[PDB]
C-alpha cells in the first residue's frame, strides 16, 4: 500500500460529488511527488495532500484515517519518511484558498485531544467534530465538508 | 518603492575571497537570493534563502546575513567567476520581487596578445554591385565608410570586436588599420 | 533538469501587444510556479509576474499589473505572457523561470515562490516601427538584417570547435551585420544561418 492508493482513495468522494475533475488524483500525486506534505505528530504521522488548480470546482477537505501507518515523505527535508496514519486531502481554487485551510489545520494538529479523538472514533463522530470546528471558524466559510468525506481506509 | 542597494562593482585579484554585499530594509527578516549572470547568458542562482546553496553550485560560493544586510562569499576566486551578481528579496509590503542593481566583476589578471584576421569581398557580392571588408579581431585582451563594434567579451575570458569597411566595387577595382598587426587586400 | 525554451515575435510595432510562450520539458509543470523576468539592454532584472502551473493563481508586478496577463496550458507544458500597449521601454530580453519556494507550517511562511531556480534561454524583443528584413548571405558573411538575432551553426552542427561567432554591428542604416570564424583538409571538409524574425534559413 503506497501513498498513491491513499490519495486516489480520499479523492474518490470528491470526484463523486463533483467538487474536482476525474484526474484530480493524478494531480495531488504529481504535487505530492514535488512538495511532500508528511508531518510528525504525537503518535501518528499526518499528511496534507492538496492540488490547487483550475480543475478544482469547489474547495473541500477529505479526511482519511488509516489503520496501519503509511509512509508519506517528509514535508521538511529529512532522510526518513513519516509513518502517516491521518490524512487531510485538500482541494482548492487558489493558493490563498489553500493557505487559509492550511493554517487552520496546524491548530488542529496542535490540539492533541482533537487529534486523539480522530484515531479512536467513528466516521460520524469525526464528521461532527470537524464540522463543528469548521463552523467556529468564519475564515473557513465556503469550504465543503460532508459526512461522506470521512473514511477509515485500511492498509 | 522598495529597492536593494549593492555596490556597483568589485575587483579582486585571483586567489582571494569575495564578499559581495546587498542592503535593504529588514533584510534580516527577508530571504535573500543571489544570482550570477555572465555575458550573453541567463542568470544562475548561486545562493538561495540566505545561506543555502543550489545543487551543482561549488561550495566556494556561499552566502550569509548580517542585520539588515546580506552578503555573498565567493571563496577560491577564479577567473571564470567573473560576472554580474544580483540579490533578490520578496518584501511582503508591495508584493513585488526586487532584484538587486548588480555588482560587476572580472577582478587585475594576466595580459594577453591581440589576434587579427581580415577577409576580402565575395564573388556574389561584387556581382551584386556591393563590397565589404571584414576585419576580425579573434582575441585582444585587454579611410571612410567604416563600422566597428564595441569591445565584447569572449568565452575564453578574453575580448573580441570586428571592424568593417564598406566600399564600392569600382573603388575596389581602382589593409586593416589596427603591437599593431595588419593585412592587405588584392583582387 | 528543467528545460525552458521561450518563443515569440521578437519585433513588435509600438503601441501593439507582445505575445510570448514558454515550453517546459522539465516534467513537473503542474506543480511548479512559472514566471517571466526581463532585462532591458545594459540594465538589471525586472520580474513581470508568475502563474501557477495548474492554472488558478497569478502574481503580477504591481506597476505592470495593468499591462500584463498570464496563461497556462498544462497539457502542453506551456505558459504564456501578454504585454499590452508596448513601448520602446519594453524593448528587452525576456526570460521564463521556474519558482523556488520553502513553505513552513508552524511558522506561517507560505510565499509560493521565493527565488527563480531554473531559467530559460532568453528571447530578444525589439519595439520598432521598422519592418523585418531577411539577411543577405555571402562567403560566413551575413549583412542587411533586422531585428536581432541570427543563428550560426557550421557543418549543420558538426563543426563545434575552432569557430568564434562575432557580435554584430549596427549599420548606420538601422540594420545589423556580423560574421563568424585545416591547412591540409582543403578539398576534404558549409555555414547554416537562420533569422527567426524573418523566418529565413540559409544552409549555405
Amino acid at each position: 500500500v503506497t501513498q498513491e492508493d491513499i490519495i486516489r482513495a480520499l479523492a474518490s468522494p470528491l470526484i463523486k460529488d463533483g467538487m474536482v475533475d476525474e484526474d484530480f488524483a493524478e494531480y495531488v500525486i504529481a504535487r505530492e511527488d514535488r512538495s511532500p506534505t508528511g508531518l510528525q505528530a504525537k503518535g501518528v504521522g499526518v499528511a496534507i495532500p492538496h492540488t490547487l488548480g483550475d480543475y478544482v470546482r469547489d474547495n473541500a477537505i477529505s479526511v482519511g484515517i488509516l489503520d496501519k501507518p503509511v509512509n508519506f515523505e517528509g514535508w521538511y527535508q529529512s532522510p526518513d519518511p513519516v509513518p502517516v496514519r491521518v490524512v487531510f486531502m485538500l482541494a482548492g481554487r487558489t493558493w490563498d484558498d489553500i493557505v487559509i485551510v492550511l493554517k487552520w489545520l496546524k491548530d488542529v494538529i496542535l490540539d492533541e485531544e482533537f487529534m486523539k479523538r480522530l484515531l479512536t472514533m467513528s466516521d460520524e463522530e469525526i464528521y461532527r467534530q470537524i464540522y463543528t470546528r469548521i463552523s467556529k471558524a468564519p475564515q473557513l466559510s465556503g469550504i465543503n465538508f460532508k459526512r461522506e468525506y470521512v473514511r477509515h481506509l485500511g492498509t | 518603492s522598495y529597492e536593494l542597494t549593492q555596490p556597483p562593482s568589485m575587483s579582486v585579484s585571483p586567489g582571494q575571497t569575495a564578499r559581495i554585499t546587498c542592503g535593504g530594509d529588514n533584510l534580516g527578516s527577508k530571504y535573500v537570493h543571489w544570482y550570477q549572470q555572465k555575458p550573453a547568458q541567463a542568470p544562475v542562482l548561486v545562493i538561495y534563502y540566505d545561506s543555502d546553496r543550489p545543487s551543482g553550485i561549488p561550495e566556494r560560493f556561499s552566502g550569509s546575513k548580517s542585520g539588515n544586510t546580506a552578503t555573498l562569499t565567493i571563496s577560491g576566486v577564479e577567473a571564470g567567476d567573473e560576472a554580474d551578481y544580483y540579490c533578490q528579496v520578496w518584501d511582503s509590503s508591495s508584493d513585488h520581487y526586487i532584484f538587486g542593481a548588480g555588482t560587476r566583476l572580472t577582478v587585475g589578471q594576466p595580459k594577453a596578445a591581440p589576434s587579427v584576421t581580415l577577409f576580402p569581398p565575395s564573388s556574389e557580392e561584387l556581382q551584386a554591385n556591393k563590397a565589404t571588408l571584414v576585419c576580425l579581431i579573434s582575441d585582444f585582451y585587454p579611410k571612410a565608410g567604416v563600422e566597428t563594434t564595441t569591445p565584447s567579451k569572449q568565452s575564453n575570458n578574453k575580448y573580441a570586436a570586428s571592424s568593417y569597411l564598406s566600399l564600392t566595387p569600382e573603388q575596389w577595382k581602382s589593409s586593416c588599420q589596427v603591437s599593431t598587426v595588419e593585412k592587405t587586400v588584392a583582387p | 533538469q528543467v528545460q525552458l525554451q521561450e518563443s515569440g515575435p521578437g519585433l513588435v510595432k509600438p503601441s501593439e501587444t507582445l505575445s510570448l510562450t514558454c515550453a517546459v520539458s522539465g516534467g513537473s509543470f503542474s506543480s511548479d510556479w512559472w514566471g517571466w523576468i526581463r532585462q532591458p539592454p545594459g540594465k538589471g532584472l525586472e520580474w513581470i509576474g508568475t502563474i501557477y502551473g495548474s492554472g488558478g493563481s497569478n502574481y503580477l508586478n504591481p506597476s505592470l499589473k495593468s499591462r500584463v496577463t498570464l496563461s497556462v496550458d498544462t497539457s502542453k507544458n506551456q505558459f504564456s505572457l501578454r504585454l499590452s500597449s508596448v513601448t520602446a521601454a519594453d524593448t528587452a530580453v525576456y526570460y521564463c523561470a521556474r519558482g523556488s519556494g520553502r513553505y513552513n507550517i508552524w511558522t506561517g511562511y507560505y510565499t509560493p515562490f521565493d527565488a527563480f531556480d531554473f531559467w530559460g534561454r532568453g528571447l530578444r524583443v525589439t519595439v520598432s516601427s521598422a519592418s523585418t528584413k531577411g539577411p543577405s548571405v555571402f562567403p560566413c558573411l551575413v549583412k542587411d538584417y533586422f531585428p536581432e538575432p541570427v543563428t550560426v551553426s557550421w557543418n549543420s552542427g558538426a563543426l563545434t570547435s575552432g569557430v568564434h561567432t562575432f557580435p554584430a554591428v549596427l549599420q548606420s542604416s538601422g540594420l545589423y551585420s556580423l560574421s563568424s570564424v585545416p591547412s591540409s583538409s582543403l578539398g576534404t571538409q558549409i555555414c547554416n544561418v537562420n533569422h527567426k524574425p524573418s523566418n529565413t534559413k540559409v544552409d549555405k
